């Protein structure tokens, strides 16, 4: 005698899983295949008559630095960091896009801010005691002051 | 003497038994971490006998040809 | 001779080859005294914190404001959200500036 | 395990045949954008006649390419949302 | 490896923030003195694809590249432009002979690794499809170095590891072959 | 509208993405309160709930929405901070845990090789949001609950910890995706099954669920740390705790039998041969597959913690520490050194691939 | 300063052991009977307990023992390493050392062995061992591993000294010697 | 690696968090519309700590020892 | 705007304010919040899971020792400050925010160049594992050797026997 009431919820249960799994599959598939179609909003959507079957990219996933460097590239080269293209030869734009990033180097805003975390002997010698930077720029100054030679 | 506690050098057998039946929890997991190293002090049974060690794998880098440059190398030329 | 200054990879990182020729500097005995390895020294310092390289951008900036030069004029094109690497600022020849996909690679 | 170790070998090797046409280009674009930094650096320093372009290493057989750059237009600053309304990279508006 | 770093896109908006960071591009071209060579136009699957293949065909050049590489002693970027330019000229050679011979066989292959997380065991169906045609036409065969030949994991027979989900292209397109070459 | 319309859904795609996993998580941890009543019940050969919806369907909604619908018990408005600020740390993160949970291959929010420390660091939040409802309180049930708490954290921490690790080290990642798919071949439940046991014992001693119920024994501390607790703050701390179960049940099906992996290949490949995969339909199929194996291996687990609490007697927490420590403990680091040695010795240390 | 010839700046542990003198072996046996021994001494100096004599349990002359055991073994490991470096009169050794090495190349097998380690590992354990014996009476660390780090040239063993002519070793090159660093790196500069 | 749409999760998880208890506040009738028993915070008979009837010593601030302090 | 400031602002003022021992064991996981998350974001993910893994097991630790030594002390005592004090005194402080007095060290923003030399690519903990224990091996050595010390320690702290 399997009681059949009480496997309900487990069905719901199961169900409640196919869902988040059916959603996530599919939207996130459809959406990278459709990234993949070229650089503006005409090509993405509409489907060419003379094109063949949708070929579908499914997410990435145990990535390295590697793959870093070859998302960007594909975004240099076909506008999406999936994109596909096996053409021998780049466009003339791509010689010149390279992307550059340039960030700060300060330490962390707990480090300079927290109450207690930033007193320390030599935090209050590098931000009160003028000793360091005064020989640092003496450096800095050399590199002026020896172009004449 | 019916259930004394023996002598570990004196009656070496008899000692592991009693841990074994009144200190499971000790006897059994030394002998889990004993088949540690024992199976490492096995491992030169099993390149003599099974098979030998794979190839270590190329992660130091670019593999360098150990030679001088190729001087009459031409081809794909501006 | 312990290793310093390791990459994220287990090879030498940026700085590793300034710190190596130090070294060898320094523990070369052809040397009477250490003045032929202060010119390295600096180079290896120079390689973490480019400290005189940036403070050459600060001449290059201030010398630019005082003669009325635009700073988006003799500067480098840059954007600040990654969305908006479109293909259009890309160069692409059917560029757009729709915003570009990075919730999921 | 062990057939993870040939399939790491698969792709060491793989990447190794790749490695030298992609950091020929990525060289490329080092040099390209180190030629830029001291195009940069000449123009802005045109007038100070004192003044010498060059790197601030003095170890000179030892290519280090400037890792500092000056800002210029802030291509994406009228940006929306789904729209950029993108700058002209190329010169003015 | 998902650290963040200076030299690349990072993992969130959230890192460019507090960053500060800024995407700058340079508009200036390579200087006229320096030979221009056009760039390789493939992306990640297609060079993943061809890798094995660029490698055979390209040996000379690549280590002829990499050889100069160490003897610049620290002068590498400069020093070696000209050797360089070989490279990328003999890596397009292959990506051109393939898209003319072996077109419908490269595409399948590197579709596969697109639908396969780029994993090269996922794909062993189309990838032997791929050899054949590039060995009949190119005379290039796909050798992993430091090991004997009958040891090599992309001819192993009975794979521990399979892909789950197989690429119907590759099924269709590796029974096909089978009733008509093999018969 | 038409082009606005249509690209302004790609702008919220993921957004909804994000809710649909949202949506699923909570119907499992809704179904699975009325899952355990109804299991209990015919277990103890009576019906659970069927009257408060068609076959008691409506069960979970009720019991939320009448909570939700209670006066808060607080000494002043004002006073929030207190019995609300525990029962979000907790809820917190059993949700964020969920952030590296796949249902397919690279269907997880969060991807990172450092996927199994986020796990296990995002659940120990939990055990710190708890014992804050003991705030200096003068219910004394809440205070001798937070102790416990304490007592029980200590015993299972330790040994939930180095299981995952020797797991991860079989494997030689902390990616929880690559740990999956490292079952291909075998399922760690034949090579690990002592370690199995270990990691649902460790599931039950972190949930507080029975046999090691010793925070909430009723018969003992009326309600533990949820005494003084009613209406919503009832409901967040309620809501994580069964949350927590969902967890760990699809833990257990992930470190010990495959994940997501299918339980016949043949069947899976019969299946999936009948959708065009030129088609999105295909993909739709395959993710309620995949999820659907998950499902099937989450729910034997999710009835198992309801199986255990309707068969077992609860255990004296004082007697769980000894069995932690003394027991459970001493097994669990024997394994971490068998292991590698047995790998060794036959040439086969893991590598990532 | 008394210096000697250099055999081995890093000698591997079994080495060590192999060239105990049965000096060496004879002060490992007073290490062992010294614990014991002086635990009786103190005793006989002062009594632990009143102002009687009384024999130490046997419980604490096992432990003594063990403890003199590892003490004794110490000493003449120290003892031994000195002459390996140079330090002590090594002249036995040397004699010794020549014929292992002399008989090893000649048959084409390094005369440091193979070895698990890669060319990191090897180069790394030799980094960790090497003068560690100079801290052995803190906490021990031994030599275990076939590396080739050990202060010597292996041209010195192609030179007949006196009392080796009867030896008759043909040595060939060091380049065709298995598991040596300059007959490893053939095809690769950066594999062995 | 891209967590962008990590972060947007992590930025539900913590507006559902005040949805419960935002929900439950503007939900429950005002207390003039039940008993009308007044604000909260006069009815002290309520908000007081459950001692399963009994008032007992009020010991908040009291230590506890603690049997398993050395584990 | 940098939301990290905000919430540093916050815990500097309830740290002035703190009265009781179990607000002082909420500064502290106050302040490791901020650190986890900051870490996460910028520098290493790696050292902000590190930072959870091992700090929360000290923080409950550190809560259950609070209700074995509360003594009724400060919940009934009185403490004066006042609004104003409290406000200007924060208001100094955050004034001055530069830990770091090399202007173009703070102002001048650099950047890194990729390269393709490494194939072998694996994450840091994996490296960091081999140098400790490869090249590190006697400091991991030693941190197993402190560990076992603090083991007797604590035994013949609290153990009354
Ligand atoms: C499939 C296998 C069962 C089968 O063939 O048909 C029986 C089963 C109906 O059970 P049944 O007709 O009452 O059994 C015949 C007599 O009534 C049963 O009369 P009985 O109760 O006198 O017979 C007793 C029988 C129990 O009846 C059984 O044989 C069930 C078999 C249990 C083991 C497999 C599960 O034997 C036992 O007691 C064995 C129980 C001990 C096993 C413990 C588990 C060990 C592992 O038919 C179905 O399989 C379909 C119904 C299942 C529910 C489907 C919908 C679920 C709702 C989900 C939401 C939508
Ligand atoms: C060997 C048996 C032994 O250690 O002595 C029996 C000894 C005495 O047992 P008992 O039946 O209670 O003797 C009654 C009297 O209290 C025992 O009074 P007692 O004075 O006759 O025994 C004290 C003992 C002192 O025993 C020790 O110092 C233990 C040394 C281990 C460090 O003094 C000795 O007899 C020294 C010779 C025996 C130890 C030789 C250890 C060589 C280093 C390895 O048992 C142990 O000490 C067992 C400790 C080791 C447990 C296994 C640890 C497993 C570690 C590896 C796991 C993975 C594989
Ligand atoms: C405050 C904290 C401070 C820290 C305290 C912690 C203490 C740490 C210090 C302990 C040692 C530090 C080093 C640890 C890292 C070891 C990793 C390693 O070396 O792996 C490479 C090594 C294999 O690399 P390999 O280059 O091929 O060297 C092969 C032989 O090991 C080497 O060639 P072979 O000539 O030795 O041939 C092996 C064979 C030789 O047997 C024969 O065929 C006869 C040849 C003459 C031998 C007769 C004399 C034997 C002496 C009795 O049998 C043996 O001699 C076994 C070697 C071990 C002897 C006992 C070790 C003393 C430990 C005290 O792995 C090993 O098997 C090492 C030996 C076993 C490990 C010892 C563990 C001691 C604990
Ligand atoms: C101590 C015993 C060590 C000797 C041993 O049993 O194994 C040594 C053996 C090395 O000898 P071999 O097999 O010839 O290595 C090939 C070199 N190319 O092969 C090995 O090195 C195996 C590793 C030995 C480790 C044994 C377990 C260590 C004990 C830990 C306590
Ligand atoms: C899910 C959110 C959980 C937190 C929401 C509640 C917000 C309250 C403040 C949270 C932390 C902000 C910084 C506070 C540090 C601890 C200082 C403290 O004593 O707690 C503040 C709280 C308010 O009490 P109050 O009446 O205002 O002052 C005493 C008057 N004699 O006095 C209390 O004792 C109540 C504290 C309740 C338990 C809080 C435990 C700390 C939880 C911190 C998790 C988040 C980390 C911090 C993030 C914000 C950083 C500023
Ligand atoms: C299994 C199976 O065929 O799954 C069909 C499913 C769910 O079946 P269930 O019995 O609720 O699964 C619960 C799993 N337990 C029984 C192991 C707990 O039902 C449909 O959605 C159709
Ligand atoms: C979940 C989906 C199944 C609904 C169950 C149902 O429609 O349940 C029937 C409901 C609830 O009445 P009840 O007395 O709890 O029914 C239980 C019958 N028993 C006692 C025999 C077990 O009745 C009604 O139609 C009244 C409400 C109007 C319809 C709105 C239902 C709520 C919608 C919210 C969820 C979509
Ligand atoms: C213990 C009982 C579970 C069990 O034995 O589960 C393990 C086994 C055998 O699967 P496996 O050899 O681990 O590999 C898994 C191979 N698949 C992918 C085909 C499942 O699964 C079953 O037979 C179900
Ligand atoms: C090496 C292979 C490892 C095997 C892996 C499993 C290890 C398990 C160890 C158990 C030891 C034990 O039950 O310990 C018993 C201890 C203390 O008992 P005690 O006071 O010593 O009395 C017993 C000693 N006698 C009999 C020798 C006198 O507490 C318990 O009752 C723990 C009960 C745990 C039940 C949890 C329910 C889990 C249900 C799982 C459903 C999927
Ligand atoms: C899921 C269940 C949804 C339906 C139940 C909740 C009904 C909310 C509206 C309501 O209560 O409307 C009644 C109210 C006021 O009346 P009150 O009794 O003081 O409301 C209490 C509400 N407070 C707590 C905000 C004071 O009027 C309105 O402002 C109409 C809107």
């Amino acid at each position: 005698m399997i009681p059949f009431e009480a496997l309900i919820p487990y069905a719901i249960m199961f169900a409640g899983f196919c869902l988040g799994g059916g959603v996530m599959n599919s939207a996130i598939t459809a959406d990278i295949t459709k990234r993949a179609r070229g650089p503006n909003q005409e090509i993405k959507r509409n489907v060419g008559e003379d094109e063949g079957p949708r070929n579908y990219t499914k997410p990435r996933y145990n990535t390295d630095q590697w793959d870093k460097y070859f998302a960007v590239r594909d975004l240099r080269l076909t506008g999406s960091l999936r994109g596909q293209s096996d053409n021998a030869v780049a466009e003339e734009s791509f010689k010149t896009n390279s992307i550059q990033p340039y960030s700060n180097t300060r330490r962390p805003w707990v480090l300079r801010r927290h109450i207690i975390m930033k007193n320390s002997p030599t935090k209050w010698a590098r931000k009160y005691s003028s000793r360091r930077d005064e020989r640092e720029q003496e450096i800095k100054d050399d590199y002026i002051r020896g172009m004449g030679e | 003497a019916i259930g004394d506690y023996p002598v570990y050098y004196k009656q070496p057998i008899r000692w592991l038994s009693y841990h074994a039946h009144t200190r499971p929890h000790v006897f059994y997991a030394i002998a889990v971490a004993a088949l540690g190293p024992v199976f490492m002090m096995a491992t030169p049974l099993r390149r003599k006998f099974l098979y030998d060690d794979h190839e270590p794998l190329p992660a130091n880098g670019y593999p360098l040809p150990n030679r001088s440059r190729d001087k009459t190398l031409t081809g794909y030329d501006d | 001779a312990p290793l310093q200054q390791v990459g994220r990879h287990g090879g030498p990182n940026k700085c590793f080859g300034e710190f190596q020729r130090v070294v060898e500097c320094m523990t070369n005995a052809k040397h009477d005294s250490y003045e032929p390895c202060n010119n390295l020294k600096n180079d290896y310092l120079e390689c973490r914190k480019h400290k005189v390289e940036r403070y050459k951008a600060f001449l290059m900036q201030k010398h630019a404001e005082e003669l009325g030069k635009d700073p988006e004029e003799i500067g480098a094109p840059f954007v600040r959200k990654r969305r908006f690497l479109t293909s259009k600022t890309l160069g692409l020849v059917d560029g757009d500036d729709y915003e570009i996909g990075v919730e999921k690679i | 395990n062990r057939e993870k170790i040939e399939l790491k070998r698969e792709k060491l090797w793989a990447r190794a045949h790749l490695m030298p046409l992609l950091q020929a280009e990525q060289d490329r674009n080092v040099v390209r954008r180190t030629f830029a930094y001291y195009k940069r650096e000449g123009e802005i320093m045109k007038d100070v006649p004192w003044w010498e372009v060059k790197s601030t290493y003095s170890n000179k057989d030892i290519f280090h390419p400037p890792q500092t750059v000056l800002f210029g237009k802030h291509i994406d600053r009228d940006s929306g949302l789904m729209y950029a309304n993108s700058r002209n990279r190329f010169g003015p508006d | 490896s998902s650290t963040h770093t200076n030299d690349s896109l990072n993992s969130s908006n959230y890192v460019d923030k507090l960053k500060d960071t800024h995407f700058v591009f340079e508009n200036d071209k390579l200087p006229s003195e320096i030979p221009d060579v056009e760039e390789v136009g493939a992306t990640t699957a297609p060079l993943l694809s061809a890798a094995y293949f660029i490698g055979a065909k390209c040996q000379d050049y690549n280590d002829d590249f990499m050889l100069c590489q160490k003897e610049a002693k620290g002068n590498g970027p400069i020093d070696c432009l000209k050797e360089g330019r070989r490279v990328t000229r003999c890596a397009s050679g292959v990506l051109k002979d393939l898209n003319t011979h072996c077109s419908d066989e490269f595409r399948l292959h590197w579709q596969c690794l697109s639908f396969s997380n780029l994993e090269y065991k996922n794909c062993r169906k189309a990838e032997s499809l791929l050899n054949k045609c590039v060995f009949e036409k190119m005379n290039l065969v796909k050798k992993i170095p430091g090991i004997p030949e009958d040891r090599q994991i992309h001819l192993k027979q009975n794979p521990v590891l399979k892909p789950v989900a197989l690429h119907q292209d590759s099924e269709v397109a590796f029974k096909k072959a089978q009733n008509e070459n093999s018969i | 509208m038409l082009n606005n319309l249509f690209d302004f859904i790609e702008y919220i795609e993921y957004w909804l993405i994000i809710v649909a996993f949202v949506a699923s998580v909570l119907i499992v941890v809704a179904y699975l309160t009325v899952a355990e009543r109804k299991t209990m019940g015919y277990m103890q050969r009576r019906l659970g709930p069927n009257a408060v919806g068609y076959y008691g369907v409506l069960m979970a909604v009720a019991d939320a929405l009448k909570l939700l619908s209670k006066e808060i018990v607080l000494p002043h408005n004002g006073d929030i901070i207190y019995v609300m600020s525990g029962p979000l740390i907790s809820l917190f993160s059993v949700l964020l845990s969920w952030a590296v949970i796949p249902f397919g291959p690279g269907l997880s929010l969060l991807d990172s090789e450092y996927s199994i420390i986020y796990l296990l660091a995002s659940g120990s939040i939990g055990v710190f949001g708890t014992v804050i409802v003991g705030w200096m309180s003068n219910s004394k049930y809440t205070v001798l609950a937070t102790v416990r708490t304490t007592a029980q954290l200590i015993s299972y921490e330790l040994v939930l910890t180095t299981v995952v690790f020797i797991i991860a080290l079989i494997v030689s990642s902390l990616n929880i995706n690559v740990i999956i798919e490292s079952q291909y071949n075998i399922w760690y439940i034949i090579p690990f099954f002592p370690l199995c046991l270990i990691f649902f014992i460790s599931a039950l001693a972190e949930t507080a669920r029975p046999p090691f119920d010793n925070v909430e024994a009723e018969s003992e501390l009326v309600s533990g740390h949820m005494t003084e607790l009613s209406a919503s703050p009832f409901v967040i701390f309620f809501l994580s705790e069964y949350c927590s179960m969902v967890l760990m049940s699809t833990l257990t099906a992930i470190f010990f039998f495959g994940g997501y992996l299918p339980f016949s290949n043949t069947i899976h490949h019969l299946i999936l041969n009948l959708f065009d995969q030129h088609s999105i339909y295909y993909f739709i199929i395959e993710g309620i597959l995949l999820s659907g194996y998950l499902a099937i291996k989450a729910n034997f687990f999710m009835f198992s913690f309801v199986w255990i609490r309707a068969a077992a007697p609860r255990l004296r927490y004082d007697l769980l520490i000894l069995f932690c420590w003394y027991v459970l403990l001493p097994i669990v680091f024997a394994i971490v050194v068998f292991a590698p040695g047995i790998l060794y010795c036959f040439d086969a240390l893991p590598v990532i691939i | 300063m008394e210096t000697y010839e250099l055999i081995d700046s890093d000698p591997k542990f079994s080495r060590v052991v192999r060239y105990f003198r049965p000096s060496d072996y004879l002060t490992w046996a007073l290490g062992t009977i010294g614990a014991p021994g002086l635990m009786v001494l103190f005793e006989k100096i002062e009594p632990a307990k009143g102002n009687t004599f009384k024999m130490p349990p046997p419980s604490i002359m096992r432990i003594a023992t063990t403890i003199g055991f590892f003490g004794g073994f110490y000493y003449a490991y120290t003892s031994s390493t000195k002459r390996f470096w140079g330090y002590s009169e090594n002249a036995k050794e040397v004699a010794k050392d020549r014929y292992e090495v002399k008989k090893a190349l000649s048959e084409k097998k390094s005369p440091y062995g193979s070895s698990l380690l890669n060319p990191y590992q090897q180069d790394m354990s030799a980094r960790n061992s090497t003068n560690s014996q100079l801290l052995l009476a803190i906490f021990p660390w031994f030599n275990v591993a076939n590396h080739q780090s050990h202060g010597i040239d292996l041209r010195k063993y192609y030179e007949v000294r006196d009392g080796e002519e009867n030896w008759n070793f043909t040595l060939p090159p060091l380049d065709q010697v298995k598991d040596l660093d300059v007959a490893q790196y053939k095809e690769y500069s950066n594999y062995p | 690696m891209l967590q962008d749409l990590f972060n947007n999760y992590v930025i539900l998880v913590g507006i559902l968090g005040l949805i419960f208890l935002g929900v439950n506040y503007f939900i429950v009738e005002s207390p003039r519309m039940d008993e009308n028993n007044g604000n909260i915070s006069d009815y002290i008979e309520k908000s007081g700590p459950f001692e399963c009837g009994f008032s007992s010593f009020e010991q908040s601030h009291n230590p506890i020892p603690i049997a398993f302090i050395l584990v | 705007m940098n939301l990290e400031i905000l919430d540093l602002s916050i815990l500097g003022f309830y740290s002035l304010i703190s009265s009781n021992s179990f607000e002082s064991i909420a500064i502290l996981v106050a302040t490791i919040m901020p650190v986890i998350t900051e870490l996460w974001y910028n520098y290493s993910q790696l050292f902000a899971l590190l930072y959870t893994l091992i700090y929360v097991g000290a923080v409950v630790i550190l809560f259950v020792f609070i209700l074995s030594v509360i003594n009724e002390k400060e919940e009934y005592e009185y403490e004066y400050s006042g609004l104003f004090i409290l406000i200007l005194v924060l208001l100094l402080d955050d004034l001055d925010d530069n830990e770091s007095n090399d202007n173009d060290y703070n102002n001048v923003y650099i950047t890194d160049y990729a390269d393709w030399f490494n194939n072998y690519n694996e994450s840091d903990l994996s490296v960091i594992g081999n140098l400790l224990f490869t090249e590190y091996a006697l400091l991991l050595l030693i941190i197993s050797f402190i560990l076992l010390m603090s083991i007797i320690g604590l035994i013949l702290i609290v153990k009354k026997d």
